[PDB]
């Protein structure tokens, strides 16, 4: 029900941690916890974190356990320390999901109505991704299709927490990613953006690719609902550049 | 109880052996596997003659029981109050079956899906707008129970032969599509569905895009053996095709329901002749020139200004229509199947465009060897 | 002292609301985890009791705790209408009582049964063989009406109980009503 | 019938539940609220310049979803305790008090 | 019936929260134990787009906590002497004001003694004036059952010597409330609105 | 009575807790305790750190709750990773790297319970771009 | 700093007029009785 989320730089790291040390004798390489934060206007934010120890079998993805008494322990004092702070979604690492996810949100939605999933990524960091939030959606697949799951991914940005410029300052400083040195920091971004938008504009061509071979189920109902209009966007018709000859190349040669 | 057990065991054959399970059910105080039995007892192969007497039973033993499946039973019994074929009491039966059942589970919800139905069948304005409005206003936080969702559903594509809904019918229809997957009814009945769906979708005027039934097979493959031309037609409302001489021979095909509309079919199809140039051409041609449209739609010129306005009201194309030269800007808002198996056109336009830009990457790269080595 | 954590998973099937038993074979089972807990609190009121479901879920809620109120709280309005799932209940509660206890805690699962299965014997089997490998504790107690200690049910207990293991009976129960005292008389104090 | 004594228990929890919503707003908050000053001077779009009424003047930053014609020069306005930006606009009063 | 699960989620509910209340009213009580800035509420209604409160300081500050988010405004009204939080800048709980330094104890006699065995000679007087003022103390019910709402206001005229005083003061004593004497012909003060 | 050049391997996630902790509690001087290990006499680590509410009393050791603290090392070792208290943190927006008396007399109670109880100074306002 | 009492509840709390112009109310330190102190006397204050 939520527009979206958006996930601070603030508990990426501590998940992680968590992940790190709940794995020295859990090596089930699925670790569940909860998020908590806020949700004010549209937009959520997580604060806090925790994890639990968490076993799975492959068996129908229905053997696990949890410390549910501890755990509400720990909200109730988190709560007390800082009311503002609530349980905002329920994250679990291993980006293959498995079936529980739909048994788990079941159980924790009496703490939080919109209940939500999180998975990090504590060894990958594939381009960028630090964690991807999902939002379950069972009212109906589509018009005319029939019944599934589709947990849906609500758009996340990672936000700007205040006070932690600071300590991410001091605990770098060695890369300094800023735009200190204009010219050379604005070409590395030009780099790693060239670099993204080839990465992930291929991997659309092979899903293009593969939905043509048909190996996998296709999703088509909303892929060409999105990506039609994305092609047929009128952005090749060059007498624009015409009519704006000196777009700003006017700019170009008062500044030489 | 003992003695309508022992009444009961007659009328019908092979029915003691149940009846005798009723009975041990009762003894041990079962319920739900009492209702399995009954659901098997309506089901087996018999007409229920007896319809009243079998539903005096029923009701005697779930009110000296009282602790039966309320949505099951209900489920069950309303096989019998259909059965009994008297509107005047069967709305009194349905209150009857509320009153017994008023819990806010399926049966309440069937009740009134009950009542809808009875209203279509005899007394059609009574409650029939209130009614079907009220089931998707009461099926809130019921996400994926999908059964009486399939029963609304149902009700209201029948409703589609009322006016309140001909778009909505269609498409409550493939939801009903969806959420039941296997046939579950013969294939000419199902095939009956798609003709009528069909003429939903060419007689409505909101129906432009009008997914899930144009190529889907589970519709198609119903008609695959009468009437493809009604598949061929959808599929030209899909891709574009014109195929004018087969779009008529549709229109005086299925004579009900298409022939005081052919006229809506010439507007819709001219209509969506255009999107096969609009998602092909990324504005390649971005030049909709009078004789591109007149090759495309076969329009007269007069014609091509109601038919680019209604384009920009509906959202085929909203750009710039000038007169002088005719030129038609390319902009799609609105958009539909591409024809999963034509994939492979707007694969290599994607391929071209991901080695044009990494290709220019290169390039700059190496203007920039002497920044960036 | 030799102190004991039980962890019981209820069956809260279709059928457990139904009145073969005086309220309902669910309130039966209740009155069969409370006075069992009752009797843990008597030898110690910090003997520990939680709650498994196996209702297509496992409740866990109702952690491994001495008070018995939660246990009624929560599984009062089960909403018995799901099926069973036998071989995910009695893994979870393994799993659920596998948590952070007392090493001087004797582990022990219990069991609730009242309703008929449709299992695999195969699977079940593979779970009895996988819990004898585990050297897992676990009685079963039923219920009301259904195939009483069937194959299955006797294959489970059988090998979690033998190889000279703790000797922990199951009992077939008559269909419908059922005496509880003698149901539990023998796992109380043996086994 | 102890269940016929559910109305006297429902009434008991609905009159404690909001007594207890209202301790939850009263712990929920726990606020230092907004220090309160005038705008002596908007300085620009970016930083502008509000006084404390006893004292101090600071160039401070404004609300993000305020916008400067909600602030505007000469109107009371809250100013964040700590980090010294404004928070909220407010408006002003005066009172004769006397024969009135 | 549900009744059971019911009264042991009330009963909890209850008690937890109530402990809970007891756990936010300490951690504010306290500070409410350490009050330190004067209360000059300007009243702001600011309704939430319920009301506010902009509160000046002691220490010569003004603080504008959020819709009053302690103590209701309708105890609370535009004045002065209510306690503020000195950490949370935020209103703690109402006080007793200031009653004006003279009437603070001009001349408050806060319980007389004199008895009206000791005075006399006026007794149909001092009679009907007790039925007036003492009766409407005591048996105040009786006038509000009655419909009648009691005068209040008695003059008592003549010369100097005559017992008003004592009169006056038996009677606060017979009716066992409060008493205030007022000094009328020193309340010509040449300070502006003094009086 | 042996104090070398040590050292305190603080962990970025305490760090967090730290600032977002005085960042609520700005001017009620929030107390804490810094979770850490003496692995050794001089190599301290503290991987993890708690915030508090600090009691309407102040300053004060009943403050920090005992059966509260107890409660929530409990639920670190079943959730997480157990981690000894050999320290404490105090957001100190008055003045700077020093203690007040009531400061200095609470860590000495820390220090009369624990080994070192090391005296953390962390100023929450004057950490505001570069300087933590 | 030292500075009078203005007065007190019923008891416990007592409501102070401070030289530092302070709505000052104090739990008065636990070695000093509440009969002791009178209003309109001065009284030294720990600054914390
Ligand atoms: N009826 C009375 N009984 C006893 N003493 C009286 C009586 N009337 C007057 N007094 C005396 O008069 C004094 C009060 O004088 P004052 O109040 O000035 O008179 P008035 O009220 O008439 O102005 C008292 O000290 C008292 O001793």
């Amino acid at each position: 029900a939520v527009q979206k989320v958006v996930v601070h730089p603030l508990v990426l790291l501590s998940v992680v941690d968590h992940f790190n040390r709940i794995g020295k004798v859990g090596n089930q390489k699925r670790v569940v916890g909860v998020l908590l934060g806020s949700w004010q206007k549209k937009v959520l934010d997580v604060s806090n974190s925790f994890a639990v120890p968490f076993d799975e079998d492959d068996k129908d993805d229905s053997v696990w356990f949890l410390d549910h008494d501890y755990l509400e322990n720990m909200y109730g004092m988190f709560k007390k320390v800082n009311a503002r702070e609530r349980i905002v979604g329920w994250y679990h690492t291993g980006p293959k999901l498995h079936k529980n996810d739909i048994a788990i949100n079941e159980l924790m939605k009496r703490y939080c109505p919109n209940s939500v999933l999180v998975i990090i990524d504590v060894k990958p960091k594939d381009l960028g991704l630090p964690t991807e939030a999902y939002i379950s959606v069972e009212e109906v697949h589509d018009d005319g299709t029939p019944t599934s799951k589709t947990f849906e991914h609500v758009t996340s940005e990672i936000g700007a927490e205040e006070a932690e410029e600071v300590g991410v300052e001091h605990l770098l400083r060695d890369i300094k990613d800023t735009t200190v040195g204009t010219l050379s920091q604005r070409i590395t971004n030009q780099v790693h953006g060239l670099k993204g938008l080839n990465s992930k504009l291929l991997d659309i061509r092979s899903y293009l690719e593969k939905v043509a071979t048909g190996k996998l189920p296709i999703n088509h109902q909303i892929i060409y609902q999105l990506q039609d209009v994305f092609n047929l966007l009128p952005d090749v018709s060059l007498q624009e550049f015409v009519k704006a000859f000196y777009l700003k190349t006017n700019d170009q040669m008062v500044v030489v | 109880v003992p003695g309508f057990l022992q009444q009961s065991q007659n009328s019908g054959p092979g029915q003691p052996a149940v009846w005798h399970r009723l009975e041990e059910l009762y003894t041990k105080k079962l319920w739900h596997q009492l209702t399995l039995q009954v659901l098997d007892f309506v089901q087996d192969p018999c007409f229920a003659q007896g319809d009243g007497l079998i539903k005096l039973y029923e009701n005697f033993i779930s009110e000296f029981e009282h602790r039966v499946n309320p949505l099951s039973l209900v489920e069950i019994i309303l096989h019998v109050v259909r059965q009994m074929t008297d509107p005047n009491v069967a709305l009194t039966f349905l209150e009857k079956t509320r009153e017994k059942v008023k819990s806010s589970d399926e049966a309440v919800i069937l009740c009134k899906t009950a009542i809808g139905a009875l209203k279509l069948n005899i007394g059609d304005l009574q409650v029939t707008k209130e009614t079907i409005e009220d089931v998707e206003e009461m099926l809130n936080n019921l996400p994926g129970v999908t059964s009486v969702h399939s029963r609304f559903y149902d009700l209201s594509s029948k409703y589609y032969q009322t006016i309140g809904n001909h778009a909505s019918y269609y498409k409550d229809a493939l939801r009903f599509l969806g959420c039941v997957d296997i046939k579950d009814l013969p294939v000419s009945e199902q095939q009956e569905r798609a003709f009528t769906l069909g003429l939903a979708g060419l007689l409505g005027e909101g129906v432009f895009n009008f997914g899930e039934l144009l190529m889907h097979p589970v519709l198609e493959s119903l008609r695959n053996t009468d009437r493809q031309w009604l598949i061929d037609t959808l599929y030209a409302f899909n891709s574009g095709n014109v195929e004018r001489f087969q779009t008529l021979k549709t229109a005086w095909g299925q004579q009900p329901d298409l022939a005081a509309n052919e006229a809506q079919l010439l507007r819709k199809i001219q209509l969506l002749c255009l999107m096969e140039m609009t998602f092909t051409r990324p504005a390649n041609h971005r030049q909709l020139t009078f004789e591109e449209i007149a090759k495309s739609a076969k329009i007269t010129v007069n014609e091509v200004e109601l038919l680019v306005m209604k384009a920009l009201s509906v959202g085929l194309v909203k750009g710039s229509i000038d007169e002088v030269d005719k030129r038609v800007h390319m902009t799609w808002v609105q958009p539909r199947v591409l024809d999963l198996q034509q994939i492979k056109g707007m694969k290599d336009r994607l391929e071209f465009w991901c080695t044009d830009v990494k290709s220019m990457e290169m390039l700059v790269e190496h203007q920039a060897h002497d920044i960036l080595t | 002292m030799v102190l004991e954590s039980t962890m019981v998973c209820v069956d809260n099937s279709e059928y457990m609301r139904n009145g073969d038993f005086l309220p309902t074979r669910l309130q039966a089972q209740q009155d069969a985890v409370n006075i069992v807990c009752h009797s843990k609190t008597r030898s110690n009121p910090e003997n520990n009791v939680g709650l498994i479901t196996l209702a297509n879920d496992c409740e866990v809620l109702t952690t491994l705790t001495p008070d018995t109120g939660r246990i009624l709280s929560k599984l009062h309005t089960v909403q018995p209408k799901g099926k069973i799932t036998f071989c995910t209940g009695i893994r979870v509660a393994h799993l659920a009582l596998k948590h952070r206890q007392g090493k001087n805690h004797k582990m022990r699962i219990i069991a609730f049964v009242g309703s008929p299965v449709e299992d695999n014997e195969k699977d079940l089997v593979k779970l009895a063989k996988r819990l004898k490998k585990e050297k897992v504790n676990v009685d079963i107690i039923n219920f009301g009406e259904e195939e009483v200690n069937t194959e299955k049910l006797t294959a489970f207990v059988n090998t979690l109980n033998g190889k000279d293991g703790t000797g922990s009976h199951l009992v077939t129960v008559p269909p419908g009503p059922s005496l509880a005292d003698a149901l539990i008389s023998s796992p109380i104090l043996a086994g | 019938i102890d269940g016929r004594l559910k109305e006297l228990r429902e009434q008991l929890k609905e009159l404690t539940k909001q007594y207890e919503k209202s301790e939850n707003d009263l712990k929920a908050l726990q606020s230092v609220g907004q220090i309160v000053g005038e705008v002596l001077k908007q300085l620009t779009e970016e930083k502008f310049i509000v006084k404390a009424t006893n004292g101090p003047r600071y160039v401070v930053g404004c609300r993000r979803q305020l916008d400067k014609s909600k602030l505007k020069p000469g109107t009371r306005v809250a100013l964040d305790m700590t980090t010294l930006t404004i928070m909220r606009y407010l408006p002003r009063e005066v009172d004769p008090l006397v024969y009135n | 019936k549900i009744m059971k699960s019911e009264v042991l989620r009330v009963t909890h509910e209850l008690q937890a929260m109530k402990d809970k209340i007891k756990e936010n009213s300490e951690k504010i009580k306290v500070n409410k134990t350490l009050p330190y800035l004067v209360s000059n509420v300007i009243e702001l209604l600011d309704v939430d787009p319920g009301k506010c409160a902009v509160i000046k300081t002691s220490t010569r500050q003004t603080y504008f906590l959020p819709v009053i988010g302690l103590v209701d405004a309708e105890k609370l009204k535009p004045g002065d002497l209510v306690g503020v939080n000195k950490d949370s800048y935020l209103i703690l709980e109402t006080l007793p004001t200031e009653y004006d330094s003279r009437v603070k104890a001009m001349e408050v006699d806060e319980r007389p003694t004199e008895q009206y065995s000791d005075i006399g000679g006026l007794d149909k007087q001092i009679q009907e004036l007790v039925e007036a003022i003492v009766l409407p103390m005591n048996h105040k019910e009786k006038f509000e059952n009655l419909g009648i709402q009691p005068p209040k206001g008695v003059l008592m005229y003549g010369p100097p010597g005559t017992g008003k005083t004592l009169l006056a003061r038996a009677c606060a004593a017979q009716t066992k409330a409060t008493f205030l004497k007022l000094a009328g012909p020193q309340l010509v003060q040449m300070f502006i609105g003094d009086g | 009575a042996v104090d070398t050049a040590e050292q305190v391997y603080i962990s970025s996630l305490a760090l967090l807790k730290m600032l977002k902790h005085g960042r609520a509690g700005v001017p009620m001087e929030v107390m804490g305790l810094m979770l850490g290990e003496f692995v050794d006499d001089y190599t301290v680590r503290v991987i993890d750190v708690f915030a508090m509410p600090q009691s309407g009393t102040g300053v004060s050791v009943e403050a920090v709750d005992p059966v509260f603290q107890a409660k929530m090392l409990d639920m670190l070792k079943q959730t997480g990773r157990p981690e000894m208290v050999v320290g404490w943190y105090h957001s100190h927006p008055g003045f700077g790297c020093w203690l007040s008396g009531v400061d200095i007399n609470t860590q000495q109670s820390f220090e009369a319970l624990s080994e070192r109880a090391v005296a953390v100074v962390v100023d929450p306002i004057q950490s505001v771009k570069g300087k933590v | 700093c030292t500075k009078i009492i203005n007065a007190d509840s019923e008891d416990p709390k007592y409501i102070i007029n401070v030289k530092q112009f302070a709505k000052f109310v104090v739990d008065l330190s636990d070695q000093v009785a509440p009969t002791d102190i009178e209003e309109g006397m001065r009284v030294g204050v720990d600054r914390n």
